[PDB]
């Protein structure tokens, strides 16, 4: 039934996603050739976009347990995965209206990010999503973007100035968005940028271009932060850090 | 010299039609822009093409093409250049936040560009005359946005307002108190002088004096255009009183926040016994039934009073009538005011629309008085505002269009302060 | 804010939708061939809202959806069935079995992509899309299930446009199934969070009107859909005829919806005419006003005496004294001030249209955002819990993928909606 993962009827597809979730949790760790879902990542990239919201949720939780299963040497093939998987995760996982479907998609983006060497080859893919029609999508993936900075942070990224400027470009547009949640989640992203740098920087670059009522809020938010000006430690480590 | 008129929203655009129609009638300009007079003072409102065509220094802005389309189709389609008629596709739906934040920001650069064109065709630009409504999304939201941008670019020049105070008789929206408070707050520090026009006052004057059981917008706009003409006539004709926009503040604005004069026009006679004297039309300017903002000046104190006569008016007849009124009525001045009336006379007769609802008069007068009693209009808005905002009704519409809810509180705190400032200057 | 895309889903959706297009195509002088045979020019002033061109005549901007091809053919075989676009008929051949889950999750989701393609097609030929309009039944399977899915799908593809619905309520007096409270509860749970405005069309009210007012012993669906098509023509009058008040969908929603979740309207109109030819009452303006604000003319089983009106939209049609209308509309307010919210000044708005509906000279349509509408949800919530306590018939929804928690949430959110409608029914001005 491995090929029924793309069967017409939804219930057969829903079953294969559960069967897959069992395989990735009940298989070998050295792994079967049957677990050839690395080298053809378009398989799960197709499952995440399941036209049935129920079986789509099971394809994501199966992708999640697969994604932590692959945390076994030597799978440096995680570069091909992020390109093929997190655009489907962002476009129809974070955008999803189901709280469970979205919660696991954010959990898969976290795993695919710590499989990387830095956060840049993950930010660049979900940066285009910041300019989508659906506000709930840009509301959700600016919160995700803010939580991949809160935990991972800017380390080992090639040119931080090209990455800082790239993520600071839409921030004035996002903080004037019509949606109340898009604005609210952008104010939280500014706090995360504030926590890694100082206050001097984003006043030079950003805070002047916000509504005065908004930069008063950020001032109140900066006062409520007690930790040191930059966090003396990453709340979450990459895979290559937990090794050597 | 030159003055650029800006007309925002349906109210601003439709009133600008009645005004520029009356301007052309007074100056003898035809709909095609041609005038028969060989061998401005009216060039302050019109420009001259090399082919002898006289074009208004006006800009018409709307977030919906419906109203301005009628302009580039009716009688005055050739009067304006099509670059002066700016429209969007999606309007603001009686929402300030749509006109100021969401929709209006996608046309603000286009409007300022077409204005810079007119401003660059002028040698000595005096300033701007903004026409808009208080209740509409475009007339409240986009106008306050434009006023913020004009103070940045054309910072030195003056800006005058002709705002349309809402009234339930013709109210097309429930949230009109919200929009009124929001635009009055964000425009207060950018406007040098603001002439409010209570639609209820114009509505009742049309019912009472013109015997129109149910006035249309055309009735209200033609009556309003009569007053706006009397105010701008000092700029279009060489006179003594109010010869430039800076003189409106000098004669009517003692403090930057108290820049809301009260206009009272007379006579308004239906087109169906005999001519009124100078003393009778001057007496009518102190009858609150002839005001354009419903309030009782007898319950307030004056800070300025200017009589803008036009027609067959002799100065000695004016001073005779003034001396009678000053010693037969109750005009309370603040004890720090020059207490003296200013009088301007324009010997051209008051022009009306041919075949219209107003009869031609030998003489007329428009009184511009800055009284504290106009704060009663702010109280009627602040009350309707407070009733709905205490429940946060209709607030989600504004928050869903880029507005932070705290901006409601800020705007109401300002109107609270403005009411205190009128109370203080009052006593 | 010009063109409106119309959608009808399910059995009831295509029934009342086809009757609605028959009514307005006549009022706009459009024969089934699509040609214009009218007289006045007001009928063509704002015809671009609901119709398109063919330059070879006018074509409705409507999309017809159903999981069962049975209603597809009964519509095309109807008198105006030849005017709709052939490509705009999107029909599956399976069915929904009066199951909300089958239409929303299972077999409606495998058809909804075909509908969004037709939705996208009609939206590109729009100079400026105003909003959407959906007719459906909350107690069924396709209109309820797939309809709310279509709403949520349009919501995520057109987050700028207004979502308006004409949802009819199930009732034991004219019921086809026992799981209608389940479907209606699951559907209301969607409308409260997805639609900008929703006209509650209670079948229990429509039945009581046909029975106790029109004096019909056995009312048929045609007897009920006559009141629906009349009510729908009235509440859309300001949208297709050149009016000043409540011209587009948003301006109406900005005046009628003070709080986002309280967008459920109680429509009514007068006079109540039967399916006969015409009456000779020739109602006066004071009569049209008394009849409008009367519970016997409400299309929703709720007594306005039991709740307060947050906002009100009245629409008069026909040549009459507009001055006499203001005196009556002002009278009913200051004579029944307890039933109108004080903390919303000027909450009642009255519009006038010179053109009456075909068959009458004077009519008046009422749109009210009353707190009494909680009686309707209380009624549905009662029947829902009566079965859900024992989990009767639940296997058909769980068998299609639904978790049991979805029922608890929909029930909870509906009771929250009832409590909020009671919340502002108790708020004062003080
Ligand atoms: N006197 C007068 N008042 C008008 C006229 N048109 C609109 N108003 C007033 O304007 C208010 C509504 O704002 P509008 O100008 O119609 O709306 P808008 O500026 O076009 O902005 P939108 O909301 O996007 O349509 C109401 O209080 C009306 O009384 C007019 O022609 N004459
Ligand atoms: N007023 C009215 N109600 C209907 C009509 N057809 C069905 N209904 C109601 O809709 C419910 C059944 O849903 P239905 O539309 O038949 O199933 P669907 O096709 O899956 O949406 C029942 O409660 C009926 O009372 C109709 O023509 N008129
Ligand atoms: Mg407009
Ligand atoms: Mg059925």
């Amino acid at each position: 039934l491995e090929q029924r993962a793309s069967h017409k009827v939804w219930k057969a597809r829903l079953n294969a996603y559960q069967e897959l979730n069992n395989l990735f949790t009940k298989s070998s760790v050295i792994p079967n050739d049957v677990a050839n879902y690395w080298l053809d990542p378009e398989l799960f990239a197709s499952y995440i976009v399941d036209s049935n919201v129920v079986a789509q949720e099971n394809a994501i939780i199966a992708l999640h347990t697969l994604l932590e299963y692959i945390s076994q040497v030597p799978n440096v093939s995680t570069s091909k995965l992020r390109l093929q998987w997190i655009p489907p995760l962002v476009e129809k996982g974070l955008s999803s209206s189901r709280a469970a479907t979205k919660a696991k998609a954010t959990d898969c983006i976290m795993l695919l990010t710590q499989s990387d060497t830095s956060i840049q080859q993950t930010v660049n893919l979900m940066l285009p999503s910041l300019s989508n029609k659906l506000p709930r999508l840009v509301s959700s993936c600016v919160k995700c973007l803010a939580t991949i900075i809160e935990e991972f942070g800017f380390i080992n990224v090639s040119d931080i100035n090209i990455l800082l400027s790239e993520i600071l470009e839409p921030l004035p547009k996002l903080s004037s968005h019509a949606d109340r949640n898009v604005r609210s989640e952008t104010m939280n992203l500014i706090l995360q940028i504030y926590k890694w740098f100082g206050k001097e920087l984003l006043q030079e670059l950003l805070l002047e271009k916000l509504k005065p009522i908004q930069q008063r809020d950020l001032s109140r938010m900066f006062e409520k932060y007690e930790g040191t000006i930059p966090p003396k430690q990453q709340p979450r480590l990459f895979q290559w850090q937990k090794e050597q | 010299r030159e003055c650029i008129s800006i007309h925002v929203g349906q109210a601003g655009v439709q009133i600008g039609n009645a005004c520029w129609e009356l301007y052309c009638l007074e100056h003898g300009i035809q709909p095609d822009g041609q005038m028969p007079s060989d061998k401005d003072s009216f060039n302050t409102f019109f420009s001259e093409t090399g082919a002898g065509k006289h074009v208004p220094r006006a800009v018409f802005v709307d977030l919906e093409p419906t109203v301005i389309d009628e302009v580039r189709t009716g009688t005055y389609r050739q009067l304006f250049h099509p670059e002066q008629l700016i429209t969007g596709k999606e309007d603001a739906a009686n929402n300030y936040a749509r006109g100021h934040y969401t929709i209006g920001k996608e046309i603000i650069d286009l409007v300022l560009d077409r204005i810079r064109k007119l401003a660059d065709q002028c040698t000595g630009l005096q300033g701007f005359s903004v026409f808009h409504s208080f209740g509409g999304g475009t007339g409240s939201g986009f106008t306050s946005l434009l006023m913020e941008r004009l103070s940045v670019d054309y910072g030195k020049k003056s800006k005058l307002e002709f705002s349309i105070y809402p009234a339930p008789q013709v109210s097309t929206a429930v949230v009109e108190p919200y929009n009124s408070i929001l635009t009055t707050h964000t425009t207060l520090e950018h406007s040098d002088c603001a002439f409010m026009v209570d639609n209820e006052a114009i509505y009742d004057i049309c019912r009472r004096n013109l015997d129109i059981e149910r006035p249309t917008y055309t009735n209200l706009n033609r009556l309003i255009g009569q007053i706006v003409s009397s105010i701008t006539a000092s700029l279009r004709f060489d006179g003594a009183l109010n010869v430039d926009l800076t003189e409106f503040q000098t004669n009517l604005v003692p403090y930057p926040r108290a820049h809301f004069p009260l206009a009272t026009y007379a006579p308004v006679i239906s087109a169906e016994h005999e001519q009124l004297s100078v003393a009778e039309i001057t007496n009518a300017c102190f009858e609150p039934a002839n005001q354009m903002v419903k309030c009782d000046p007898r319950h307030g104190k004056y800070m300025a009073c200017c009589l803008l006569y036009r027609g067959d008016v002799v100065p000695k007849d004016v001073n005779a009538a003034i001396a009678t009124i000053k010693t037969k009525r109750t005009i309370q001045f603040v004890d720090w005011c020059p207490t003296g009336f200013k009088v301007g006379i324009n010997y051209e007769p008051p022009t009306v629309v041919p075949g219209g609802d107003l009869a031609k008069v030998q003489r007329a007068v428009c009184m511009l008085s800055n009284t504290t009693a106009i704060a009663e209009a702010w109280a009627r808005l602040d009350h309707k505002f407070d009733l709905m905002y205490a429940k946060r009704a209709f607030v989600h519409w504004y928050v869903g269009e880029g507005m932070e809810e705290g901006e409601f509180s800020e705007a109401r705190e300002d109107m609270a302060a403005l009411e205190k400032d009128y109370e203080e200057v009052g006593v | 804010m010009r063109e409106i895309v119309h959608i009808q889903a399910g059995q009831c959706g295509n029934q009342i939708g086809a009757k609605f297009w028959e009514v307005i195509s006549d009022e706009h002088g459009i024969d089934p061939t699509g040609s214009y045979h009218g007289d006045s020019d007001l009928q063509l002033e704002r015809i671009n809202v609901y119709y398109n061109e063919a330059a070879n005549k006018y074509v409705p901007r409507a999309i017809l959806v159903d999981l069962e091809p049975g209603t597809m053919d009964s519509v095309r075989s109807g008198p105006f069935g030849q005017i709709f676009r052939p490509d705009n008929f999107v029909f599956g051949q399976s069915g929904a079995g009066n199951n909300w889950a089958k239409g929303h999750y299972t077999e409606g989701a495998e058809l909804v992509d075909s509908v969004l393609d037709v939705v996208r097609k009609e939206s590109e030929s729009c100079d400026c899309l105003q909003g959407f309009q959906l007719t459906h039944s909350l107690g069924g399977g396709t209109g309820s299930g797939m309809g709310t899915l279509l709403i949520s799908k349009i919501r995520e593809e057109y987050p700028d446009r207004i979502m308006n619905t004409f949802s009819v309520v199930p009732s034991p007096k004219v019921s086809d199934t026992v799981v209608e409270p389940y479907n209606a509860t699951l559907s209301v749970h969607q409308l409260v969070e997805n639609t900008d405005e929703t006209y509650c069309i209670d079948n229990e009210a429509l039945y009581d009107i046909c029975f106790r007012t029109l004096k019909l012993t056995t009312p048929t669906y045609g007897d009920l859909n006559h009141l629906v098509s009349a009510t729908m023509s009235g509440v859309t009058t300001c949208l297709r005829f050149p009016g000043q008040l409540n011209a587009d969908l948003r301006k109406l929603a900005v005046n009628m919806v003070p709080f986002p979740r309280l967008h459920f309207f109680m429509p009514g109109f007068a006079p109540l005419t039967s399916r006969g030819s015409q009456q000779y009452r020739a109602l006066t303006v004071p009569e049209l006003t008394q009849q409008m604000f009367d519970a016997k003319n409400m299309m929703a089983a709720c007594d306005p005496r039991h709740g307060r009106y947050l906002t009100v939209a009245a629409v008069f049609r026909g040549r009459m004294s507009m001055k006499e209308v203001d005196e009556q509309m002002l009278n009913v307010q200051n004579k029944n001030s307890s039933y109108f919210v004080e903390w919303i000044p000027n909450n009642v708005k009255t519009a006038v249209c010179d053109i009456p509906p075909r068959g009458l000279k004077m009519s008046a349509t009422f749109i009210g955002n009353s707190t009494a509408i909680q009686e309707l949800f209380k009624r549905i919530s009662e029947q829902f819990t009566a079965m859900f306590r024992r989990k009767a018939f639940l296997h058909w929804y769980t068998g299609e993928g639904m978790d049991e928690m979805e029922f608890t949430e929909a029930e909870s959110n509906m009771n929250d909606l009832v409590s909020e409608y009671q919340q502002y029914q108790d708020a004062t001005a003080d």
